[PDB]
């Protein structure tokens, strides 16, 4: 239970941009979505819904 | 030293033919291009961490 939490809470996910991959006519914004990314402190690690 | 060859202008003409025959055949097998291998070679590592 401890291990599989560390996996879920300390992972790193991907998701698209906005435009980029074939967009719909006259889009105006293109940026990169930033999902989950790794815990960076002993503190953040303490807080893991177990 | 020369002087030899003056008594022997055939042997001397012969050298001048071979040297000319050798290269010339060379001209029809020598690689052609603009520049020889000039720029330092490079190696490139490509990685990809999608997202």
């Amino acid at each position: 239970d401890v291990i599989t939490a560390i996996k879920a809470q300390n992972a790193q996910v991907a998701a698209g941009q906005l435009g980029g991959t074939p967009p719909v006519k006259g889009q105006q914004l293109n940026a990169s979505i930033i999902a989950q990314t790794r815990l960076t402190s002993t503190e953040e690690f303490g807080k893991i819904l177990l | 030293m020369p002087n030899f060859f003056i008594d022997r202008p055939i042997f001397a003409w012969v050298i001048a033919i071979i040297i000319m025959l050798a290269g010339g055949l060379a001209i029809l097998k020598l690689p052609v291009a603009q520049y020889p291998t000039i720029a330092p070679p490079a190696v490139t590592i490509s990685a990809s961490y999608p997202g």
